[PDB]
């Protein structure tokens, strides 16, 4: 993938992050990027307006049901060892989905497609490189990451700001790409 | 009709040994000590799938250039069940019309095509998988494990209580 | 005529597709001479069984083929699609997404649906002779407007049956023509606004284009005949108003005080003449020109010529409610044509019945099908000229 | 190298120093930049803009007619510096947009620069056939011409050159009905000849840096060219 060079150095202000999982699921749904999808013979990104297709079938069906536990989660006076149970199923969703990707590009896998993995692999880079210039835009620095993580600077020293300037980063980031989370 | 019921844990599968039988291992109920104990269930007659791909025109296997006549379903019916039953020792199976998908990356193969089903019982060799026919271009399915078409064939998705009828 | 008996159409339609129709020649004019190398091979065909049972993906690899599966099932209706990369009858086998089209035909239409508001003669399913007036002068306009500004030579209107026609411009560069393409074509060939039933349709510039110019100077042959003779479009206050509601409201007295004292649509029609060009001096707009552009151009059907994969009527097919023969039609004789002589089904079969298989001349598909070769003479003339050259 | 304008559509295969190769990028850099920058300063019109970006390409030797000093060194080194760019810019989105910003304003610029005579050599080098009518034939169709052009004022049609281009290239133009269509064809006046031909150079320029943006992975193990090629803009 793609890892940016870091600006390595001391940084007094406050420094949070921002866990790029799911990236390639979510790149999966939004694309339709399936074996009965895409036509491979350098691949090319399949028709939006075609069907979607057999992969993000059961990754979106995994996503939905992380999604109803997730409310499950919101509803309170449950058992807590019911509500143990949630969690434990939600982030086996979450892993679940994460290893996606890992089943089809591999040629340690059966279903090993150079192609298809290519395609993914170059739009999850795309995708936070433009994360990248665009929250640099947005007046902040970034100094560290590789599709599983986002390093942020925030030149401030309110924790209540730095968390609202991430929510508002995560929601503008959700509404330029909308099955990321 | 007496019937028994367990949890399934383990699932193990030999292709010398026991060929075609795979030894399912689970967690079973018992009445008598009211309570679970350890159980084994083996299944056997797990028959070897086979999918062949019948060509459009038949090529001369020899060099590959078209005889002038087209293929069928049929005409590979009969090629395999003279030639290659006989080439490899085979001597029951059951041919079905069976059509199904395939969208992966073995070349020029046909999405939607017709599938000769050849079901034949495991105990026969298995057949080598660059397998090539004078009607047929490929078959798949040579080494498909019988852990796994057990598994895919009754949809037994994954540790899940499984119901058995009439214990050997 | 005598009246038509829609229960006789199992019989009648096996007897003709087993005898009449121009099979062979319908295949050499889908087939274009085979020089593309499987064109014919990957020709869509569209059939509308028994029951109204719909089905469409069919491909045929001959003449053979086509008999068989023609006097086989016997549809009701023919219908035709695009040519694509590979077979359609089996594109499923073909793995999804590279389904595609690459060449197909660009048609235009123009039915009686689209003059209901403009029709004082006939319903929305029902025609006239005395109301053809419009279908012929849309077939004359389209005809130059094709024929001089693209330069589209092999020009074929095909009769719907009941109260249309159909076109079909068989030039290869027009059959590899792009969606792109023939869209920025419709909207260039797009003058009359369609709107919520919005009373004015039409308008124009101070500059006139040489296309309307030449369309009106060919309308203004039939406007008298047609709008003021055989509809009489000023003949009532109501006949009038509609007319009155394009009009600027400052001529709406002066032109209601000319057509009382007036007796006749021709007289009115003058007076309003009169009056529109003291408001052209005094103010321009056309008003004569857009009122006329909107009472007699071609309404058309975007999707139709748009879609890639549209389906539309074959033709030499029979209508299920008329049973006329969807037959050609004679660009040499347009301004007499009419749709009543059309052949149909029952009088064909009973030629047949009062009766190497050229049975259509002694048909009275005749003169039609003679016009079919001859516009497949132009068709082989200019493939083996452009091709030889 | 037939002529100074030139599409950038093959690259070269030669073989340069390290000091010329860095001299090329920094001084491409500094060439777009400075476009950048005056044309955000100044209108894209005038002649202060003209005769500005021309010392600014006099002191960097970019592009001049053709002569001898002209046919070895300066489009070459245009060859060489939009391509180094191309690797350098194909990586962002931002950043291709940005470069077509100011490839589009060069370009204008150096369209502008050369003289009517040549533009028909120009557009035959191009590739893509475009043909331009006989002044008989414009004075034919003149009428045709004005009454089918767009709101051009008046029924002047001046010194502009004219030219027959097939109508599937100029879709958006005559899909609104602003221009005379002939058996197929239509004709064009100057500003609109440039618009086309700009619109089908970015078409061009954006499948092209979609290319190079999936060939960078390959090209960026190289250890000498790696840390200017991440920073010849930012
Ligand atoms: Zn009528």
């Amino acid at each position: 993938g793609l890892v940016l060079d870091p600006k390595v150095g001391f940084y007094d202000k406050f420094i949070l992050l921002l866990d790029f999982n799911s990236l390639y699921p979510s790149i999966i749904q939004e694309f339709n990027i399936c074996f009965t999808t895409v036509q491979r013979v350098i691949p090319e990104l399949p028709d939006p307006s075609l069907e979607m297709g057999i992969l993000p079938r059961e990754i979106r069906k995994l996503v939905e049901r992380r999604k109803q536990v997730k409310q499950l989660m919101k509803q309170q006076d449950l058992n807590p060892d019911l509500i143990l149970q949630y969690d434990i199923r939600q982030k086996a969703l979450k892993l679940t989905a994460n290893s996606m990707y890992g089943c089809l590009g591999f040629s340690y896998s059966r279903f090993y497609a150079k192609p298809l993995a290519a395609l993914v692999t170059y739009k999850g880079r795309e995708i936070l490189m433009h994360t990248k210039e665009m929250v640099q835009k947005m007046n902040l620095e970034v100094i560290y990451g590789d599709t599983d993580s986002i390093m942020i600077n925030t030149n401030s020293t309110n924790l209540e700001e730095v968390f609202k300037l991430g929510n508002k980063v995560k929601s503008e980031v959700n509404k330029l790409y909308k099955l990321l989370e | 009709e007496q019937v028994f019921h367990f949890y399934w844990l383990d699932a193990y599968e030999d292709q010398y040994n026991q060929p075609g039988v795979v030894f399912l291992f689970g967690k079973v109920w018992i009445e008598s000590a009211e309570t679970h104990v350890s159980c084994c269930v083996m299944v056997k007659n797990i028959e070897r799938t086979l999918y062949f791909l019948p060509r459009e025109m038949k090529i001369d296997l020899n060099t590959g250039k078209e005889t002038g006549t087209p293929i069928s379903m049929k005409d590979v019916y009969e090629e395999f069940d003279e030639k290659i039953a006989t080439k490899y020792k085979i001597m029951k199976f059951k041919s079905k019309p069976v059509e199904k998908n395939y969208a992966f990356e073995i070349p020029d193969v046909p999405e939607k095509s017709e599938y000769l089903e050849v079901k034949y019982s495991a105990e026969m060799p298995q057949l080598p998988q660059d397998l090539k026919g004078e009607t047929f271009s490929h078959v798949f399915g040579t080494n498909t494990s019988s852990l796994e078409l057990f598994l895919m064939n009754r949809k037994i998705k994954g540790p899940c209580w499984l119901e058995v009828k009439s214990p050997q | 005529m005598e009246t038509f008996d829609p229960t006789e159409l199992p019989e009648l339609l096996k007897l003709y597709y087993r005898r009449l129709f121009p099979y062979s020649q319908y295949y050499r004019w889908l087939n274009y001479g085979g020089v593309i190398k499987n064109y014919f091979q990957h020709r869509e065909f569209s059939f509308t069984l028994k029951d109204d049972i719909y089905i469409r993906y069919q491909s045929f690899n001959n003449q053979s083929d086509l008999e068989k599966e023609m006097q086989k099932m016997n549809p009701y209706k023919i219908d035709i699609g695009a040519v694509y990369s590979h077979r359609p009858n089996q594109h499923n086998t073909v793995k999804l997404g590279a389904f595609q089209a690459q060449e197909k035909e660009l048609v235009f239409d123009i039915d009686m649906t689209d003059y209901d508001d403009v029709r004082r003669c006939c319903s929305s399913a029902d025609i006239c002779p005395k109301c053809w007036t419009l279908m012929t002068m849309a077939i004359r306009i389209i005809d130059r407007a094709l024929k001089e500004d693209f330069g589209f030579k092999h020009r074929l209107w095909v009769y719907s049956g009941r109260r249309g026609v159909h076109c079909w411009v068989c030039d290869e560069s027009v059959r590899k023509l792009s969606s792109a393409v023939r869209s920025g074509i419709v909207e260039y060939l797009s003058l009359v606004k369609g709107g919520q039933d919005v009373k004015k349709k039409v308008h124009l510039s101070e500059k006139i284009h040489p296309f309307i110019r030449k369309s009106i100077n060919i309308i203004k042959k039939y406007f008298e005949e047609y709008a003021l003779v055989n509809q009489d479009i000023l003949e009532n206050k109501e006949s009038w108003d509609k007319i009155l509601a394009l009009v600027p409201e400052t001529i709406h007295d002066e032109l209601q005080q000319s057509f009382q004292k007036s007796h006749n649509s021709l007289q009115r029609w003058e007076h309003l003449k009169k009056v529109a060009s003291r408001y052209q001096n005094n103010i321009g707009p056309w008003l004569e020109w857009e009122i006329m552009l909107q009472y007699c151009f071609p309404r058309l059907d975007i999707n139709v010529s748009k879609g890639i994969n549209h389906l539309l009527k074959s033709p030499f097919s029979v209508h299920p409610k008329t049973g006329r023969i969807s037959v050609p039609i004679d660009l040499q004789k347009v301004d007499q044509f009419d749709p009543f002589t059309v052949p149909t089904i029952s009088f064909i079969c009973r030629e047949l019945d009062a009766i190497r298989t050229r049975d259509y001349k002694k048909t009275s598909l005749a003169p039609y099908v003679k016009v079919f070769e001859h516009f497949l003479e132009n068709l082989d003339k200019s493939r083996k000229g452009e091709l030889l050259k | 190298y037939p002529h100074c304008l030139q599409f950038y559509l093959q690259p070269p295969s030669e073989n340069i120093s390290l000091i010329e190769f860095e001299n090329l990028a920094i001084d491409r850099v500094k060439l777009l930049k400075s476009v950048e920058n005056l044309g955000v300063s100044y209108v894209k019109g005038t002649e202060q803009y003209q005769s500005k970006l021309e010392s600014e390409l006099r002191k960097l030797k970019f592009s001049y007619r053709e002569n001898l000093e002209d046919e070895y060194e300066p489009r070459r080194r245009d060859h060489i510096s939009h391509f180094i760019l191309r690797l350098a810019y194909c990586q962002s989105e931002e950043l291709r947009r940005w470069f077509i910003q100011q490839e589009m304003d060069l370009l204008r610029f150096r369209f502008s620069i050369l003289p009517k005579d040549k533009i028909q050599d120009f557009l035959k080098d191009s590739q893509l056939q475009f043909e331009a009518i006989s002044d008989e034939e414009k004075t034919l169709r003149e009428q045709e011409i004005v009454a089918s052009s767009p709101s051009l004022s008046g029924l002047k049609l001046g010194f502009e050159s004219i030219y027959k281009i097939p109508f599937a290239d100029a879709l958006d133009l005559f899909r609104g009905r602003k221009v005379y269509l002939e058996d197929g064809f239509a004709y064009v006046p100057l500003k609109d000849i440039v618009a086309i031909i700009l619109n089908e150079f970015r078409a061009k320029l954006s499948k092209a840096l979609a290319l190079t943006a999936r060939s960078l992975p390959a090209v960026q193990s190289d250890e000498r060219l790696q840390p200017l090629l991440n920073h010849l803009s930012h």
